[PDB]
Parts: structure tokens; C-alpha cells; sequence
């Protein structure tokens, strides 16, 4: 059973161990009570420049809301971020994949709208 | 290997007190309530109810470690009042609020199912 | 005492004693599997 | 290998929807419309049904250990 | 210095969810109610399995874990049953547990779907939700000809703090201040964000004018039930459980104050 110290990775070089596990009432939630399965730190993105992670998260939100499988083939001019954002704005979501989350401990809104969505993770 | 049983977050160990009151010596009329086997669910409501008391000068809580299963609530009141009395009144007020909310939710359910 | 085994190919319940070559009596297959114990193992559905 | 019982995120039951989902797909529903017919409105449960790989059907191609 | 006088307004009540609004309460009370929906509303769930025979392609812990997550109707029985901690019996008794039995064998050529309908209980009140008298039955395992699954489960009383299988909710939507009047969020581009379903704003207006004297009131809830409890039973049991947590805390508080 996964636990603190088990190594997980996305498909973009973003590896890390489980720091802690919070129950569903302790995790942050959207207005429709969706809690993240995983929370990763924003500081893993900028130096690494794994923008594929973010585009995959956004495409995955579109895919899950649309009922399809996203096409992430490398060199495809028929798929860019603006198209994916326009598609996501049609399902009642912020076009860039952000959502207002609430603090699970206090229930107050988090001032900064969080970037959340489906991403394929791997257990190593 | 090192996984604590899931009941240890809710269940008191033998000889472990649910709540302990310790006088805070830094300032007068302040107390620390160390409550075992509770979490943000009761800490947040108790703190926020204590903040509604004008005789409460400080009301805060913390979970010192998420892996541990206790909270500490610090309460400072005015000299004519007591932090123990403030904490008691906060719990009484929360209980009355929840009783009223429960009765009103029962009434609302009855109205909704009936018409 | 019997230590009945199952055949990997014919799935036959057959008894084999110690100091006996591991051979199924129905088809001669050389790989056998032990049967599930009768001991009582408990699972917390978690 | 088999359809999970609950949605990992919310805890909605999805175990009873895999067979209905497949029946809707062979009924010429799109995956989105099929997921709408089963009442999976949060994209977490849509993730559960839409990304499931029924490997148990391949594990049932092997004869069991006992006849 | 005293309690709130919250009011309630239920805007939708089905067998699947309850959508309501609590007004004139603190945000901490609203979020503790929300948390208790998930983590301190007890229900009945399988928490003990004994596999007598399993020739299926899923190992024993897989089946056990899978059985634990089947919701069992807990409406009137959960209040009566005791925690096995509190029961004065041996490992089990009908006062703290419910016995289930499952015995399936695939003899026919088509795949046999061992579903929650095959979980036979000794208690008629505590049964799998899908088996209750549409939605299909939860699938426990598919069996091939010659495969067999025979087990004996016991269901216990617990809540979501111990394991998510005792969580009665299939999602708790919680919201407040749909128009960002308290500015607890700060949208870099407020025009880009969709409107809440509870918003009361004309489409040209993106968010409400900032309310400096405002406090969170009017919390909107949508409590979806996994099946074990009715949604309104989840809310009522949540309020009762939170009130008994506070009552026990006050009892222990009184003992600590008087002992000093
Ligand atoms: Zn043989
Ligand atoms: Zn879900
Ligand atoms: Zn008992």
C-alpha cells in the first residue's frame, strides 16, 4: 500500500517521494468536492521546464470532461495549448486549468487559484 | 512496517487524558488546552467560537505535527474572565448551535419531503 | 499426511509421498502445485 | 485488472458501471455521452471509467489451476 | 459571546444527494460539518474477511479490499450497533457486527460475474446498496469455468477517519460567497472565470463589489451519498456526531477543571 517514502513519477521526469498522506477532509477541495489524489510542489516546474506536465494536465482535464483520450503525439500542429484551453472553457472550467480550492482544514478559499487536473502518474 | 493503526487518530491510549490544561506563564489569564485524538474539526470551531467572545483576547489552535494526533488551543481572556470558563462557554455555544441546526435541518427535510 | 498435489497440465488431484519422483499419475506431467491450506487466514478489508 | 469499486477521488461507486458502460459503447454512444448516461459528472469518475483497462478479461483466457 | 442561530434551506432532496444552504453560521462550523460528513459519520462496511476458497485470478487481499469498499445499507442499524471496541463479546456478535457469506462457482461456459448481489447477509437491514430493491450490482470478480470463490465476511461500525470505506459520501460540494465579494480569492483576470451555479450577477459583471465589512455566511452544500446512508441521514448523523464530540470534550473538560 503506498506510504510515506514511496517513489512516484509522472511521465516528465517529475519524480518524488510521498511526504505525507492526508485524508479526503484534510485535502483541498474544489467547489464541486473534488480533492487531488496527489499534490506536487510548484517549485518542481520552473527550473525543470516540464511544460509537457502542465499541457498533459490540461489536456487530461479536457479528455476526462469530454470522454475521449487526448492526443499528445510530439509534433502535432493540430494540438496546441490555445485549442486545449478553448476546449476546457466549454466545460465550465477556467481555460488554463486553474480552480478555486478551499483549505481542507479551515474551509476558507485559497487566495491563489490552484492548477489541478488529471495527470498520468507512475508508482516506481 | 511503521504504519500506525488508523484508529490511533481517534482512540485514546490507556492512561492518556483527552484534555490537559496548562497555565501559560508568559502573559496573565492564558491557558494551553492540549486535546488528544482530535484534529482541525474541533479545533477550528472551538477557536472561532472563542473569537466571538469579547472577553477573549487570544484564541488560537495548532496541530503541532500532522503525524501526531493532538491539538493545542491557546486561550487568553480578560482578567475578570477565565480561559477555562471561555472554553466551556464556547463548547456550550457550539453545542446549542448544532442542536438548533439539527432541529432546523429536520424541519427542512420534513418540508421538502412533504411539500 | 497425504500431501495431495495438483497437476500443472491435467489439473488432477493426486497423492504423492516423500522420496517419490514428482510425476502426475494421469498424464505424467512433471510440475505439480500444492493445494490451498486449510488454515484460517484473516484479512482486514483495507 | 478489474474496474475499481469506488472512484479514487470522491468515493463514488463505479464498480457497477463498467458493464453498463461497455453496453452503451456497443450501443453507438460516444464515450462522453455514455459517461453522461451513467451519471458520472465529475471528471474524476469519468477518469475512472474512461481510463480503465479490463485486464481480467485477458487473465480469464488461462485455464485455472484446478478443474 | 454566544452561539449562532443558523437557518437551513434545502434546495434539492433526492435518494442520491441533498443540496442545501446553511445561513448565519461561522465558516469554521460549516467546514467542520463538511469534514464530519466525510470523516465522522459512521456506517457499516466489511472489515473482516475469511477466504475459504479462491480460485479466481485476483488474490485474497484483492478480494478483501474490494469487499470492504462495497457500501452496505446502514440507515437505522448503524445507530444500534456498537463498535467492537465497546462490545463486551468475543471477536464478533450480532450487537457489533453483521455476517456476510459469499459462495460462487463458475460451472457454466460463460464468465460468471460475482457481484455484490452474491453477498448474502444474516441481517436483512444491512445489505449491499445495489442489492437493495436500474443501477447494476457492484462487480466483485469475474470467474472462469472451474473457478470458485467462497468467503465469509463481517461488517463493522466505523467512520472515514479510520478508512475511506467507512466514508458515506460520494462527493461533498461545499461553497460560499459564490460572487467573490469577500475577496478570499484574488482572480488575476476575473473575466476569465466561469460563474458559480449559486451566483447572482448579470453576465457583464465578473465578481461582486468588494465587501469590506463582510464575513462568510450562506454556505452551499451538495452532499452526495455513496448509498449506505440517505443524504439527509448523513447530514443529521454528522450534526449529531459533532455535537457528541463536543459533549464528550465538555465532560472531560469539566473533569479536568474540577480535578484542579
Ligand atoms: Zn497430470
Ligand atoms: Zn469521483
Ligand atoms: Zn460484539
Amino acid at each position: 500500500i503506498p506510504q510515506i517514502g514511496d517513489k512516484f513519477a509522472s511521465r516528465h521526469g517529475q519524480k518524488g517521494t510521498c511526504g505525507i498522506q492526508y485524508r479526503q477532509e484534510d485535502m483541498p477541495f474544489t467547489c464541486e468536492g473534488i480533492t487531488p489524489d496527489i499534490i506536487i510542489n510548484p517549485h518542481a516546474i520552473p527550473s525543470r521546464m516540464t511544460i509537457g506536465h502542465l499541457i498533459e494536465c490540461l489536456q487530461g482535464k479536457v479528455s476526462a470532461n469530454k470522454g475521449e483520450i487526448g492526443d499528445a503525439t510530439p509534433f502535432n500542429d493540430a494540438v496546441n495549448v490555445q485549442k486545449i484551453s478553448n476546449l476546457l472553457s466549454d466545460y465550465g472550467y477556467h481555460l488554463r486549468g486553474n480552480e478555486v480550492l478551499y483549505n481542507g482544514f479551515t474551509g476558507r478559499k485559497i487566495t491563489s487559484q490552484i492548477f489541478i487536473g488529471p495527470t498520468y502518474y507512475q508508482r516506481l | 512496517m511503521n504504519a500506525p493503526p488508523a484508529f490511533e487518530s481517534f482512540l485514546l491510549f490507556e492512561g492518556e487524558k483527552k484534555i490537559t490544561i496548562n497555565k501559560d506563564t508568559k502573559v496573565p489569564n492564558a491557558c494551553l488546552f492540549t486535546i488528544n485524538k482530535e484534529d482541525h474539526t474541533l479545533g477550528n470551531i472551538i477557536k472561532s467560537q472563542l473569537l466571538k467572545d469579547p472577553q477573549v483576547l487570544f484564541a488560537g489552535y495548532k496541530v503541532p505535527h500532522p503525524l501526531e494526533h493532538k491539538i493545542i488551543i491557546r486561550v487568553q481572556t480578560t482578567p475578570d474572565y477565565s480561559p477555562q470558563e471561555a472554553f466551556t462557554n464556547a463548547i456550550t455555544d457550539l453545542i446549542s448551535e448544532l442542536s438548533l441546526l439539527e432541529e432546523r435541518f429536520r424541519v427542512a427535510i420534513k418540508d421538502k419531503q412533504e411539500g | 499426511q497425504p500431501m495431495i498435489y495438483i497437476c500443472g497440465e491435467c489439473h488432477t488431484e493426486n497423492e504423492i509421498k516423500s522420496r517419490d519422483p514428482i510425476r502426475c499419475r494421469e498424464c505424467g506431467y512433471r510440475i505439480m502445485y500444492k493445494k490451498r491450506t486449510k488454515r484460517l487466514v484473516v484479512f482486514d478489508a483495507r | 485488472m478489474i474496474i475499481p469499486v469506488r472512484c479514487f477521488t470522491c468515493g463514488k461507486i463505479v464498480g457497477n458501471k463498467w458493464e453498463a458502460y461497455l453496453g452503451l459503447l456497443q450501443a453507438e454512444y460516444t464515450e462522453g455521452d455514455a459517461l453522461d448516461a451513467l451519471g458520472l459528472k465529475r471528471y474524476c469518475c469519468r477518469r475512472m471509467l474512461l481510463a480503465h483497462v479490463d485486464l481480467i478479461e485477458k487473465l480469464l483466457n488461462y485455464a485455472p489451476l484446478e478443474k | 459571546p454566544y452561539a449562532n442561530q443558523p437557518t437551513v434551506r434545502i434546495t434539492e432532496l433526492t435518494d442520491e444527494n441533498v443540496k442545501f444552504i446553511i445561513e448565519n453560521t461561522d465558516l469554521a462550523v460549516a467546514n467542520s460539518i463538511r469534514r464530519v460528513f466525510i470523516a465522522e459519520v459512521p456506517i457499516i462496511a466489511i472489515d473482516w474477511v475469511q477466504i475459504d476458497a479462491n480460485s479466481s485470478v485476483l488474490h485474497d487481499e484483492f478480494i478483501a479490499h474490494r469487499l470492504g469498499l462495497i457500501p452496505l445499507t446502514s440507515d437505522d442499524i448503524v445507530d444500534k450497533l456498537q463498535y467492537s471496541r465497546d462490545c463486551t463479546c468475543e471477536e464478533f456478535c450480532p450487537e457489533c457486527s453483521v455476517e456476510f457469506t459469499l459462495d460462487v462457482r463458475c460451472n457454466e461456459d460463460q464468465t460468471r460475474h460475482v457481484t455484490s448481489r452474491d453477498l448474502i447477509s444474516n441481517s436483512p437491514r444491512v445489505i449491499p446498496v445495489t442489492s437493495r430493491n436500474e443501477q447494476d450490482d457492484i462487480l466483485i470478480v469475474k470467474l472462469r469455468k472451474g473457478q470458485e470463490l467462497r468467503l465469509r465476511a463481517y461488517a463493522k461500525k466505523g467512520f472515514g477517519k479510520e478508512h475511506a470505506k467507512w466514508n458515506p459520501t460520494a462527493g461533498v460540494a461545499f461553497e460560499y460567497d459564490p460572487d467573490n465579494a469577500l475577496r478570499h480569492t484574488v482572480y488575476p483576470k476575473p473575466e476569465e472565470w466561469p460563474k458559480s451555479e449559486y451566483s447572482e450577477l448579470d453576465e457583464d459583471e465578473s465578481q461582486a463589489p468588494y465587501d469590506p465589512n463582510g464575513k462568510p455566511e450562506r454556505f452551499y452544500y451538495n452532499v452526495e451519498s455513496c448509498g449506505s446512508l440517505r443524504p439527509e441521514t448523513i447530514v443529521l448523523s454528522a450534526l449529531s456526531g459533532l455535537k457528541k464530540k463536543l459533549s464528550d470534550l465538555q465532560t472531560q473538560l469539566s473533569h479536568e477543571i474540577q480535578s484542579d
